[PDB]
RNA sequence: UAAAUACCGGCACGAGACCGAUAGUCAACAAGUACCGUAAGGGAAAGUUGAAAAGAACUUUGAAGAGAGAGUUCAAGAGGGCGUGAAACCGUUAAGAGGUAAACGGGUGGGGUCCGCGCAGUCCGCCCGGAGGAUUCAACCCGGCGGCCGGUCCGGCCGUGCC
RNA sequence: CGGGCCCAUACCCGGCCGUCGCUGGCAGUCGGCAGAGCGAGAAAGAGAGUGGCGCGGACGCUACGCCGCGACGAGUAGGAGGGCCGCUGCGGUGAGCCUUGAAGCCUAGGGCGCGGGCCCGGGUGGAGCCGCCGCAGGUGCAGAUCUUGGUGGUAGUAGCAA
């Protein structure tokens, strides 16, 4: 093995932002959150917002 | 991902996909692209015609910066300015024509490839072609030279 | 967050040039689409007789 | 979580340091908690063990409520010997059973000037810490 | 009174012997785990008369009886009590199977819950 | 003991999209149902094209779209593309168009809307016209890719205008022996 | 040996190229060091423009 | 929507058990406890769930309301039923059929109710 | 003539989708050591009792190694190259068999060691009849919750809607 | 030259397995707000209008799913597909397993899969291990007069005789 194996990868900014948007959109669905496994049953509203 | 490659499916087969009769030897044809005239000659002729020999003159100290000359076409000519300019020019009644600076945009020579909308213009270019100038005149307008 | 990632009409202001990605299909309620009058009108009768 | 970029989380490095610490670091490692009454009256939670302190055994086969006097602190093997924590050998000789100081609670300290200085230093540090915290 | 499945068809297996690796009887370094012979002169590969058979696809069992235990059920590995409500509604077709790693105190509870729920257990008195 | 050959028994066509796009799979489900339950071949062609790879559904430009929609007879119909509709810059006047496509570039969308047309998705198309009645089915130039200038009769062969694979274009790069009449032969 | 239609190439790997292979694993460290030296110089020259003359 | 959520969770959920050539889903409101679009208990606007009462007698029937989709805390209304078997079955059957509350699964609901009542019945 | 630049040696450091004692440095251990060569040079093998030595007092046969008892330990089935302890190979016990070397595939038969904790044989719903016991059914009243609506009830919010 | 008879993996009938094709069928589970259908030689409506008591109805559809029709099945060199085949490590997940006993090892025990292999039972052992979704690789041995280590038959033999 050599140290100059291609360790790192390169991703376009447009699709990185695409993935962030998709993750945020999925994080607002109780079905998806409970499928991920969080115990959000007693949470009042899923996009949980608290004051400053 | 080495788990998706052909080497994982060749485990168990004796020859690893390279045949028993003619083994996988080391360099059975020569290193690199040698033999281009003797035993790879017809490959070189059938896919690389003109690969051998000399042709033309030699230039000792070339300067791409010296030879630099970008070109634009009349098809793309009107895209170099805001379409607000085109709307105002086609709307007004005085007849004043907008000014285009292909040098400012980043072009030097203007080639005339396609249609030009019927609207008077003035083009400030470094070089012109005969047909580009003819089409600009046929639209009705001027070509000026800049340095 | 809205200012960060922009809206459908308003592009992101904290990104030099960014706007939200578009949808290839809008109505994702496939069952609602299938059992709608306009579609259900233009079908042939189902064949569910096992031969 | 540890944020100091100059101390290790390396298991091997921590084990090597612990098992190769010199004697004056062995002393610091060999610390035992004071009893409830001593802790209340000194505001100090722990004290490195000494040769002649009365202690109790809290865990193991010898756990109980008896007060035993330390005999010797065997820093090389990380164990301490108490005056009546011992078993019977084959021939009939009674040898001591080593116990780690972390499983032992101190009952009455052996006070001298330096020990008192250590106690007052620790008490002052806890007082300033509590003043800062509250 | 053991529990019965919904239906108990006559299970037919096209073969009951196992396919042993060729020439594994003559060596100890060679396990019986089947490896396909690839030799140029191998009579087993060439399918000579009276040799070891090879696992064709034509030996595949009936899909209606595939994986059915001789009791008529199909096995399901379970590790704790919460995985028996899974088989609650597959009562007559599927049995339960406690892992080897579960300890006796939990095996007792699993067996008791399964007896309550009428789910069959294939190893009900394993450790005790 | 049957005298048949099994070379071409297995067809090679695509039975499903290769992609894992969930939206594309939802569209494929919808149009599978439509093409199975109707007697219109528009749906069959549409899902055939939905199955295809990106190279087999090239982008379609506003220039081609406008020309093909301004062809006589096919007025105020809906143009359907199973590919991408892309903005064209050397066009000046955009008519009121009616477009359905998998995706439209941002500037082309702006041009179409400002002209005053409408852009649809395929589910909206299925709701508007389940049988595809009153539609114009178009597709971009399949042979616009640059790889097709390298295919065909090999170069260095008479009457073959096939581009060669050269690392760079210039005077010293593959122009002497097989290309000149002075340097031996010209094919 | 060339095979069918391809583009014949000239890789410059006939020297002892593996002896000289300059990796860039210390690139983030170099960026951090450059930025820290930049801040140090800027704070050293207290009121003067940070970008020199 | 339900179909989109199913396309997300059909193979990458935390309630999914895949062993012994069998597949199962362990979300709370899933009758028949099977990985299925129809019987999934999370992705639909309206589901039901038959669970045994914590008292150990009777069943609890869960209905999902119409308004609070994004409000998990006040989304499921629970109905505890402690009666005899036939009338419990009749009550569940009416709650489904008369309300027309996702009628695809009334038979599955009453099968689960009968199983739970049998389980609550002491063993011989 | 400083800076931006290079660094498999050295003094300290920190970390790892790395190897885990035939691996990783040759070197996890008294390793450039033992040893070999006249010399230049060549160059290994080798980790693990237990939590704690509590490392087997004492009795007895023998010159003794070595045994039989006793004892420690949770465990000697951990007894100073002692965690776990596989294969090749060997001894013994039990069973079977034995003039075409042994061995093998297909089909049966015979005998074994074990399993079923088999040995009076399944049940699940509806109806008729016989004996029993209940807070006990329908309808009605009060209260709470929920689902679908008001052709076109009043009030809100939202638009990849417009004016 | 005549009747009869014997049998191959060939041919016929039947069952099961897989592949290929029909780019076949199924969103119609439209149920008291209801009215059960699309298989039958021969195109296209269970078309709309205008005048002459008792409260009931199995399974289904991980649509990457299920179901139905036919045909087909040799294979070295070689190609491709599917692995709920196997090994080590990482990101998530299993309110996972574990001193009332993990890994590993042995097993005339019970089984599953065509197979790669896997799951239980018994014993030993004494501290850690695994399932599913993805990611990565120093990832699977019967051979190389292969490397290292150990052990056999020869064999209680040749020999211990200047
Ligand atoms: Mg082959
Ligand atoms: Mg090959
Ligand atoms: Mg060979
Ligand atoms: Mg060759
Ligand atoms: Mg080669
Ligand atoms: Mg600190
Ligand atoms: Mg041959
Ligand atoms: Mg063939
Ligand atoms: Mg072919
Ligand atoms: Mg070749
Ligand atoms: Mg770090
Ligand atoms: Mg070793
Ligand atoms: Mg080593
Ligand atoms: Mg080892
Ligand atoms: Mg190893
Ligand atoms: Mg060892
Ligand atoms: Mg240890
Ligand atoms: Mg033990
Ligand atoms: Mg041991
Ligand atoms: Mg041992
Ligand atoms: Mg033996
Ligand atoms: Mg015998
Ligand atoms: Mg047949
Ligand atoms: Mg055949
Ligand atoms: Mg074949
Ligand atoms: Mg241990
Ligand atoms: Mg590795
Ligand atoms: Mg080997
Ligand atoms: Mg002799
Ligand atoms: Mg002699």
């Amino acid at each position: 093995t050599k140290t100059w194996r291609r360790w790192h990868r390169r991703v376009n900014t447009t699709q990185k932002r695409y993935a962030i948007c998709s993750a945020l959109a999925a994080s607002a669905l109780p079905a998806l959150v409970m499928s991920k496994g969080h115990r959000i049953e007693e949470v009042p509203e899923l996009p949980l917002v608290v004051e400053d | 991902p080495s788990r998706l490659r052909k080497t994982r499916k060749l485990r168990g087969h004796v020859s690893h996909g390279h045949g028993r009769i003619g083994k996988h030897r080391k360099h059975p044809g020569g290193r690199g692209n040698a033999g281009g005239m003797h035993h790879h000659r017809i490959n070189f002729d059938k896919y690389h015609p003109g690969y051998f020999g000399k042709v033309g003159m030699r230039h000792y100290h070339l300067k791409r910066n010296q030879s630099f000359c970008p070109t634009v076409n009349l098809d793309k000519l009107w895209t170099l300015v805001s379409e607000q300019t085109r709307v105002n020019a086609a709307k007004n009644k005085t007849g004043a024509a907008p000014i285009i600076d292909v040098v400012r945009s980043g072009y030097y020579k203007v080639l005339g490839k396609g249609k030009l909308p019927k609207q008077p213009v003035i083009v400030k270019a470094k070089f012109f072609s005969r047909r580009a100038e003819e089409k600009i005149k046929g639209v009705g307008g001027a070509c000026v030279l800049v340095a | 967050l809205d200012d960060l990632y922009g809206t459908w009409r308003k592009a992101a202001s904290l990104k030099s040039n960014y706007n939200l990605p578009m949808h290839k299909m809008l109505n994702t309620d496939l069952s609602r689409i299938l059992k709608s009058p306009e579609i259900q009108r233009a079908l042939r009768a189902p064949r569910k007789k096992i031969h | 979580m540890k944020f100091n970029p100059f101390v290790t989380s390396d298991r091997s490095k921590n084990r090597k340091r612990h098992f190769n610490a010199p004697s004056h670091i062995r002393r610091k490692i060999m610390s035992s908690p004071l009893s409830k009454e001593l802790r209340q009256k000194y505001n100090v939670r722990s004290m490195p063990i000494r040769k002649d302190d009365e202690v109790q055994v809290v865990r193991g086969h010898y756990k109980g409520q008896q007060i035993g006097k330390v005999v010797q602190v065997y820093r090389k093997k990380y164990v301490i010997y108490i005056e009546r924590v011992q078993r019977e050998k084959a021939n009939g000789t009674t040898v001591h059973v080593g116990i780690h100081p972390s499983k032992v609670v101190i009952t009455r300290l052996k006070l001298d000037k330096d020990r008192k200085k250590i106690l007052e230093r620790k008490a002052k540090s806890r007082q300033v810490g509590k003043e800062k915290g509250k | 009174a053991a529990l019965r499945p919904l239906v108990k068809p006559k299970i037919v297996k096209k073969r009951t012997k196992k396919f042993i690796r060729h020439q594994s009887d003559r060596y100890v370094k060679i396990k019986r785990n089947w490896r396909k012979p690839r030799g140029i002169d191998n009579r087993v590969r060439r399918r000579f008369k009276g040799q070891i058979l090879m696992p064709n696809i034509g030996y595949g069992s009936n899909k209606k009886t595939k994986h059915m235990l001789p009791s008529g059920f199909r096995k399901f590995l379970v590790h704790n009590v919460k995985e028996l409500e899974v088989l609650l509604m597959c009562n007559k077709s599927y049995c339960a199977e406690i892992a080897h790693n579960v300890s006796s105190k939990n095996r007792k509870a699993i067996v008791e819950r399964a007896a309550q729920l009428a789910i069959r257990v294939t190893n009900p008195n394993a450790r005790l | 003991g049957v005298d048949i050959r099994h070379n071409k028994d297995r067809k090679v066509r695509r039975k499903e999209p290769k992609s894992q796009d969930i939206y594309l799979r939802l569209l494929v489900k919808l149009y599978r149902f439509l093409a199975r339950r109707t007697n219109s071949t528009f749906n069959q062609v549409v899902l055939k094209r939905l199955f295809m790879s990106r190279t087999n559904r090239p982008p379609l430009s506003l220039s081609r779209m406008i020309r093909k929609m301004k062809l006589p007879g096919r007025e105020n119909k809906t143009a359907v593309v199973v590919g991408t509709v892309t903005d064209d810059v050397r066009v000046q006047e955009v008519p009121k168009l009616k477009v359905c496509a998998l995706r439209v570039t941002s500037r082309a969308r702006s041009r179409i809307l400002k002209a005053g047309g409408k852009i649809l998705t395929f589910d909206q198309l299925a709701l508007d016209s389940p049988k595809g009645r009153g539609t114009v089915l178009l597709s971009g130039p399949r042979k616009g890719r640059e790889v097709y200038r390298h295919f065909g009769k090999a170069p260095g062969t008479p009457h073959s205008h096939t581009k060669p694979y050269v690392r760079s274009k210039g005077r010293k790069f593959e122009r002497a022996r097989g290309r000149r009449a002075s340097r031996g032969y010209k094919n | 040996a060339p095979s069918r239609n391809g583009m014949i190439l000239k890789p410059h790997f006939h020297k002892d190229w593996q002896r000289r292979v300059a990796t860039w694993f210390n690139q983030p460290a170099r960026k951090i060091r450059r930025r820290k030296a930049r801040q140090a110089r800027a704070r050293r020259i207290a009121p003067r423009p940070a970008a020199g003359p | 929507s339900a179909h989109l959520q199913w396309m997300v969770v059909r193979n990458c959920s935390s309630f999914l058990i895949k062993r012994n050539k069998q597949t199962y889903s362990t979300e709370p409101n899933n009758l028949k406890a099977r990985n299925s679009f129809r019987y999934n208990g999370l992705i639909h606007r309206k589901t039901v769930g038959v669970e045994p009462a914590a008292d150990g007698k009777g069943v609890v029937v869960v209905m999902k309301r119409r308004s609070g989709q994004r409000k998990p805390a006040t989304s499921y209304v629970r109905t505890t039923i402690n009666k005899n078997a036939r009338a419990t079955l009749s009550s569940i059957r009416h709650m489904i059929r008369k309300n027309k509350y996702h009628p695809d699964l009334r038979m599955a609901a009453i099968r689960r109710a009968s199983a739970i009542l049998r389980s609550q019945k002491p063993v011989m």
